[PDB]
Parts: C-alpha cells; sequence; structure tokens
C-alpha cells in the first residue's frame, strides 16, 4: 500500500490488517508479489521488403 | 509484534515444468520438446539475497 | 470497479483475462497485468464457459 | 415507451442500436440517435445474446 | 375462446396472425381478420420462437 | 388407468392416437379408438414435441 | 442397494435392463433378470432417454 | 482442499481422476492416486457428463 495524508505521500504500507485516521489520509494498494504478463503482435516490416507476424 | 514480519522459503524438491518448446535439430528439422527440471534450494541466504526479494 | 459484460468477452478472446471467478450471475475477473474488475451476466449463455474454457482462462468456482 | 420484441429484431439486424442494458425480464435498449425505449422477451431465446454480439452491440448486465 | 396448439401454429405457418401476446403460459393472439383468441404453450419450445420471428408474426412481452 | 411412457412414444409411432392433452408433466391421450388414458412425462424431453408436430398428433395445452 | 450412475448407463448399453422407474433424480431400475436397485441423476443428462428408448426399455414415472 | 473447476477439466481430460461424486454443484473428486478434493460447478454445464463417462470415470449422484 501506498498511504498519502491530504495527498502528500505519507508513507508505505506492509500487507495485515492496520489503522489510519478516517477522512484524513488515503491509501492505495498495488499487487507487488504478482508477476504481469503482457502480449504484444503486430505486422512488421523488415529489413529486406518483407513483412513478418 | 506489528513491527517484523517473515518470509517462507520451502527446502523441497520443486519441479518445474516446460511444455511446447520449440527446437531445431542439426539437420534443420524443427521438432516440438516438453520437459521437466527439478531444483532445490542449496544455500538460503544466498538464494534470498541474490534473487530479487524472496519470490520463486 | 464495474465493466459491461461484451468488452469483458473481446478480452476474452483477445486473452487478456487470466482468472474468472462466478459466485452467482456476477464475475470477478482478473486481467493478465493483475487488474480486476467485475462483471455482470445480462442472460445465461451457454457458450460462455466453452469460450472461456478453450481460450485458457482460469476458472474458479464460488462455495 | 414500449417497442414489440420483433422490432427490436429487426432493428438490431439494421445495425442502428448502441447500447442494451438487460435487467432480467426487461431491456432498456439506447438507440444510435440517442432514443431510448423498453422492450421484453417473449420468452427465453438463446439466440439473442449471439446475434447481439455478432453485430458489435454492447450489452450491460445489472445486479 | 382458446384455440389449439397444433392449430395456432398450422396457421402461423398459413401466415393468418397478425399479433401475439405471450404472457408466460399464456398466449394472447389477434388473426389477421381481427380475431381475439387465446392459447397455451404445452412445453418450452424455442422453435416456436423462431417460427414467429421467421413469419414476420408481431410478438409482445409485458411486465 | 396408466400408461407407460415408452409405449406411449410406440405407440404414437404407429400413428395411433389423435389428441395429447399437456397439463405439466402428465398428459391425457386420446387413440384413434377413442380409448382415453394419463401418460406420465420421466423427465424433461425436447423430442416429444418434434416427434408429436411430425406425425399429424394434436396437441392442446391447459390453463 | 444403491448403483452409481456410470455403470447403470453400461448396463443400458449392454442391454441389462428391463423397465426403468424413474422418479425425479432416483431410477429405480429392474435388470432383465428382475434384479433391483436405485440409481441417482448427478446432473441433468439430456441424452439418457435417446439411449434407454433406442435399446427399448419400458421407462416410467411417477406422480 | 479446493482445487479450480477448469483444473478439474484439464485433470480429467489427462486420465487423473478415478471417481467423481455429484453434490448439486459440489463435486467431491478423487483422483486415481487416492488423493480427494472437493471443486464447484461454476455454471450449468453441459458438456461436463458426456466428458465425465467418455474418459470413464465413475460417476456417483446422491441424495
Amino acid at each position: 500500500g501506498v498511504v498519502t495524508r491530504f495527498g502528500k505521500f505519507s508513507h508505505l504500507v506492509e500487507p495485515g490488517l492496520n489503522w489510519k485516521p478516517t477522512f484524513i489520509d488515503e491509501v492505495k494498494p498495488v499487487n507487488v508479489e504478482a508477476v504481469r504478463e503482457l502480449a504484444a503482435s503486430g505486422v512488421m516490416l523488415t529489413s529486406d521488403e518483407n513483412v513478418v507476424r | 509484534p506489528f513491527i517484523e514480519t517473515v518470509k517462507m522459503l520451502d527446502a523441497r524438491i520443486q519441479t518445474m515444468d516446460n511444455q511446447a518448446d520449440r527446437f531445431v535439430t542439426k539437420e534443420k528439422k524443427d521438432l516440438i520438446v516438453d520437459s521437466y527440471i527439478k531444483w532445490r534450494i542449496s544455500d538460503f541466504s544466498r538464494y534470498y539475497l541474490a534473487t530479487g526479494g524472496g519470490d520463486i | 470497479r464495474k465493466v459491461d459484460y461484451s468488452t469483458f468477452l473481446q478480452e476474452v478472446n483477445n486473452d487478456q483475462v487470466r482468472e474468472a471467478r462466478i459466485n452467482g450471475r456476477e464475475i470477478n475477473v482478473t486481467k493478465k497485468d493483475s487488474n480486476r474488475y467485475t462483471t455482470y451476466i445480462p442472460v445465461q449463455d451457454p457458450k460462455l464457459l466453452d469460450n472461456l474454457l478453450t481460450k485458457n482462462v482460469k476458472v474458479v468456482g464460488e462455495p
């Protein structure tokens, strides 16, 4: 988690149960342990005036 | 309490599957191979330090 | 986050989905980049599970 | 407003509907010209969802 | 007045019905000659809705 | 007097009954020789309507 | 005496059943040698009756 | 133990399950290696029962 008190980037928060002043600071969770995968495909021009998928 | 956390690393022999790999032989005949590896953590301190964090 | 069912479909056929959990009509959809959004089924689709399985998408039931 | 189901069928065949929100029995149709109306299904039609998908019509479920 | 289902389907294939208001188990039907009657599905038949849609017969649901 | 569902099927396969009064699961059947009885459907059978329609057997529903 | 579904279908395909007393999910099965047992339908099956009538076994229902 | 529905189907397709007790949505899977776990059916899958019977998998219903 990234916790910000009135948008000042308070600190970094480890997993588990935690406490924060309600209506004062906000926490944004982000997936760090998980591994993310992306697929990129295209018809692309080569050196010898050739196109390949 | 509330300040110290712990990471778990299993010492068992761990298997890993590689599927539908494509390999070209000496005579340029491409053929599909699927194999498997089995690895064990020889030293846990080195495994944690060298690898990114402590993730498998 | 609420996302409609159609774009969830052409995301499934364009294999950006990794895990889908179906408790009831709703589906908890996780993308390949670990972004999750809920979807609602408009009406029961017999081809839905078949399409999900053929695209090698992880499917999770619920108690 | 209210619109006959066959009217909705021929309407979606000619590709001038944009958004179709399904709430169980009822359908809230959005036209391409920002016209909104209501349609009802006679009986469970498996071909309906397929037909709406193949013509690139947005479909939105409800809780 | 109640009209038999076999006679109903044959009359639909005869292209003599104009409107059919379907109430779940019930159907309220208007002939082309402004004759009103009422019929019943014996058991769920999607081919019914297929036949009415292909015959350009008006189909009406209600809340 | 109750008649087996299977026996009903090879009997109607022989073109020997005229009317089928369908009341949910149970069916009131009259043969060509004015013999009346009742038959019960074990489970939902989609081919029942197709077979009954193909062989010119009249069907009537109930309120 | 309870017998599983798969072996019951094996017996049906191997023709050692005479009549089937279907009561909801339960099926009271009598072999051709007058052996009585009970089987259960786990999930709705769309083809069991097709094979049952193909093998010409007397299927009955229960009120 | 809980094992996902898609994983269970991959397992049965690879000849790894022996008997499956189906209790509504819940399924109690026993693998050929005497390992037992539990899975849940996400939505109504007609192909499930055919896949189970085809791969010579014992299927058992429950009251």
